C-alpha cells in the first residue's frame, strides 16, 4: 500500500494549508497516517462536521 | 450521556455575573412557597436600567472532566425581551479552546406551559483538564452555577414501571 | 461572485467565516455591523452567520474561523454570496474516489 507519513500535521490542516503543512500540497496516499505528536499553527479555526470533513 | 456517567455530583463555583440581577426565578417554577427556577441555574436579568457584554472565564486545572449545563431564553413578546435583558436581541457563546457555540434568542410565542408562553433551550459544554469555558453575551443567557463531575461508568437509564424488590 | 464547473468530475471547496471577539474589529475589517455568507449550488444551499464574541486567547488571537465545504457536481454551478465576514476559497480539490483512508497511529514505518 501507498502511505503517507503525516508527521506534525493533521490530514484537516495539511488541506487548509497550515504553514508547516504545505510540504504536503497535492500529495495522494492510499493511507494517511495522523500521528499523535501532531499539532496546528495558524490561525484558531472549528470545522462543523470535522468528523466528515476528515473522512 | 448523564445516564453512562452514573453521577450527578455538582460542584459549585462562583462565577462573576456583573452588572445583572441574578436569580430570577418564576411562577411556573414554584419553590416552597414562591417563585423559583432550576437550582443548577441562575438566570441573570437586567441591573437596574444596564444589561453588558458579560464575559466571564472558568479555567479547569483538576485531573478530570467537567461538564457544564447552560441555557438561554426565548420570550414571547419583543417587549418581554427588552423588560429583562434590554438589548434588541441576545446572544450566548460557550466555548473552549478547541470547541464553539452560539445561540441566538428567538423572541415568539409558544403554547400556554405552566402558565407561560415563553422557553429554555438548554445546551452542553464539557471541558477537558487544563481547558477553559469563557461564557459570553449580551443578553438572555440561563448562566451555569457550576459544573457535574464524569465519571465513566457501567452505567445506564433505563425506562420502566416495574415495582423494585 | 460565481464559477463553473465544467469538467466531468466533482469538485471540493473549502471556504468559511470569520467570527471577530468585539463589534471594533467587525467595523474594521469588514465595515458592517452584520455580515453574512451564502454559498450555494443550484440544488443546495448553506447560510452562515457570524457569532462577534470573545473566546479563549490562542496563539494571540481570542477571534475565530469555522470552516464550511461545499460539492458542486459536473454542471452545478457554485456562488458565494456576502455582504462581509468571508473567508473565501481560491479553488477546489480534485475529489476521486476509492479504497484511501486515514488511520490514526504512533508506529513506525518500513
Ligand atoms: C398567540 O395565540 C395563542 C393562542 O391562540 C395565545 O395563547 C393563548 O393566550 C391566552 C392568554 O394568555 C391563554 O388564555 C389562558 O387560558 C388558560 C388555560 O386554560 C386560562 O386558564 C387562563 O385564565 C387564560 O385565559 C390561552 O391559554 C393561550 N392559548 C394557547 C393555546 O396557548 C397567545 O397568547 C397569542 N400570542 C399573542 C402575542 O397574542
Ligand atoms: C473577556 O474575558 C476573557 C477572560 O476573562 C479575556 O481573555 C483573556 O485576555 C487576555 C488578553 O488581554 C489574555 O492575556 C494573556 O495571557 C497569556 C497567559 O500566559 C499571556 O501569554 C499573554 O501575554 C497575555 O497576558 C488571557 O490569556 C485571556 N484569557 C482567556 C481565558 O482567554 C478576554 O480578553 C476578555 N475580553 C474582553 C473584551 O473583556
Ligand atoms: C455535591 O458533592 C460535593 C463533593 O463531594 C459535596 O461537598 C462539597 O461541595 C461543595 C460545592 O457546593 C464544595 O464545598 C466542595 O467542592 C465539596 N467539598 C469537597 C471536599 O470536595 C456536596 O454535598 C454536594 N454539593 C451540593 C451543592 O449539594
Amino acid at each position: 500500500h501507498r502511505i503517507l507519513d503525516g508527521i506534525d500535521c493533521t490530514l484537516i490542516d495539511a488541506l487548509l494549508g497550515d504553514p508547516h503543512c504545505d510540504v504536503f500540497q497535492n500529495e495522494t496516499w492510499d493511507l494517511f497516517v495522523e500521528r499523535s505528536k501532531a499539532f496546528s499553527n495558524c490561525y484558531p479555526y472549528d470545522v462543523p462536521d470535522y468528523a466528515s470533513l476528515r473522512s | 450521556l448523564v445516564a453512562s456517567s452514573g453521577t450527578l455530583e455538582f460542584i459549585t463555583e462562583g462565577f462573576t455575573w456583573t452588572g445583572v440581577t441574578q436569580n430570577g426565578g418564576s411562577n411556573a417554577c414554584k419553590r416552597g412557597p414562591g417563585s423559583g427556577f432550576f437550582s443548577r441555574l441562575n438566570w441573570l436579568t437586567k441591573s437596574g436600567s444596564t444589561y453588558p457584554v458579560l464575559n466571564v472565564t472558568m479555567p479547569n486545572n483538576d485531573n478530570f472532566d467537567k461538564l457544564y449545563i447552560w441555557g438561554i431564553h426565548h420570550p414571547s413578546t419583543n417587549q418581554e425581551q427588552t423588560s429583562l435583558y434590554v438589548q434588541a436581541s441576545g446572544r450566548v457563546t460557550v466555548s473552549t479552546r478547541r470547541s464553539q457555540q452560539t445561540i441566538i434568542p428567538n423572541i415568539g410565542s409558544r403554547p400556554w406551559v405552566r402558565g407561560l408562553s415563553s422557553r429554555i433551550s438548554i445546551y452542553w459544554t464539557i471541558v477537558k483538564p487544563g481547558d477553559v469555558l469563557v461564557i459570553n453575551s449580551n443578553g438572555n443567557l440561563i448562566a451555569p452555577r457550576g459544573y457535574f463531575k464524569m465519571r465513566t461508568g457501567k452505567s445506564s437509564i433505563m425506562r420502566s414501571d416495574a415495582p423494585i424488590d
